[PDB]
């Protein structure tokens, strides 16, 4: 924990020619949900877009009831009325989603921790051994009585959010729930191995389309030793620390290794895949993909 | 730790 600068700018070009380099070999994204909103799925705290902004019409006591375990438990309807607004008909993942592709068969990506929940990062190709799903997923859904545990698909979740009936387990009756990880609940076990490990060896953080407003991944960029660059791609600046409470710090006169691209994240890893000679890998990446998924 | 907000 002695504080190098490793990065000869702090820019993106400064990140670039890092990435290039021989210091640089493992790479960790932490991704939030500003990484989907260009695929049609909206954030939380975007004002007017975000969701906070349009849940008058639930009747909830207050916004953030309705991702609460407690409060799920007694009352599971709103949020299942809420999946059945926002469920997409079509499932696209962005130039952002696959930028991170481009990094794991490029063999830079350590791991991806995602607080989405959308599975976006998994059509993009990233597999198992790539991906912390911190905040878990509607990929798989399992009932909750400790009894039946019995695990659904997306497609069955999917009919049941579809034709308004609250899902129920066909083995034992008791409610079933997206693998999601609410409010109140413990993160996954894989969250916290992978994080002891993964933390050691970093040498580039990249941070993108998140807030940096729920624990414990938030913690997660204090977690990579001090010398590692951390590169933040988002709509507005985050995770400096307050100055009345290890956070970002971009701007101040001790900066030496923080590093804030600010606009859309799609935009972002475009403009950083040109620096790296991969714009067109990228190009042809996301048309084929998106061909693909078009005629699907 | 439990997923919290703030
Ligand atoms: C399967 C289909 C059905 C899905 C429906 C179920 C949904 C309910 C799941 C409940 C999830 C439970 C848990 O609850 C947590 O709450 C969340 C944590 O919030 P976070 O990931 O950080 O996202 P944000 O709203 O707070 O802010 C986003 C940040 O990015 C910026 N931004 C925004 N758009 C762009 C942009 N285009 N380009 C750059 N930047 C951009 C923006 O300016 C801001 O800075 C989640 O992850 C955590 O999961
Ligand atoms: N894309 C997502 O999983 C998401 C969206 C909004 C809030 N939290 C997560």
């Amino acid at each position: 924990s002695q504080k190098e600068r490793l990065l000869d700018e702090l820019t993106l070009e400064g990140v670039a020619r890092y990435m290039q380099s021989e210091r640089c070999r493992r790479v960790i994204c932490l991704v939030g949900a500003g990484i989907s909103t260009s695929a049609g799925i909206p954030d939380f705290r975007s004002p007017s877009t975000g969701l906070y902004d349009n849940l008058e019409k639930y009747h909830l006591p207050y916004p953030e009831a309705i991702f609460e375990i407690s409060y799920f438990k007694k009352h599971p309807e709103p949020f299942f009325a809420l999946a059945k607004e926002l469920y997409p008909g079509q499932f696209k993942p962005t130039i952002c989603h696959y930028f991170m592709r481009l990094l794991k068969d490029k063999g830079l990506l350590l791991r991806c921790y995602t607080q989405n929940i959308d599975t976006l990062e998994r059509i993009a190709g990233l597999e198992q051994e790539d991906l912390v799903e911190a905040h878990g997923t509607f990929y798989t859904s399992h009932c909750v009585s400790a009894s039946c545990r019995h695990e659904y698909p997306l497609s069955w979740m999917k009919e049941k959010i579809f034709s308004e009936v609250t899902p129920k387990c066909e083995d034992c009756q008791s409610l079933v729930k997206p693998d999601i990880v609410f409010f109140g609940e413990s993160l996954p076990a894989r969250f916290f191995s992978c994080m002891q490990s993964d933390f050691l060896k970093v040498d580039l953080l990249l941070v993108m389309g998140t807030s940096l407003q729920v624990q414990p991944f938030a913690s997660l960029i204090s977690k990579a030793p001090l010398s590692t660059p951390r590169l933040l791609i988002n709509k507005e600046k985050a995770g400096q620390s307050d100055p009345f409470l290890g956070g970002m710090d971009f701007d101040s006169k001790k900066a030496y290794r923080d590093v804030a691209w600010l606009g859309e994240c799609d935009q972002g890893c475009l403009a950083l895949a040109e620096l790296l000679g991969w714009k067109k890998e990228l190009e042809d990446l996301v048309r084929r993909e998106h061909a693909s998924i078009d005629a699907q | 730790p439990r997923k919290q907000l703030a």
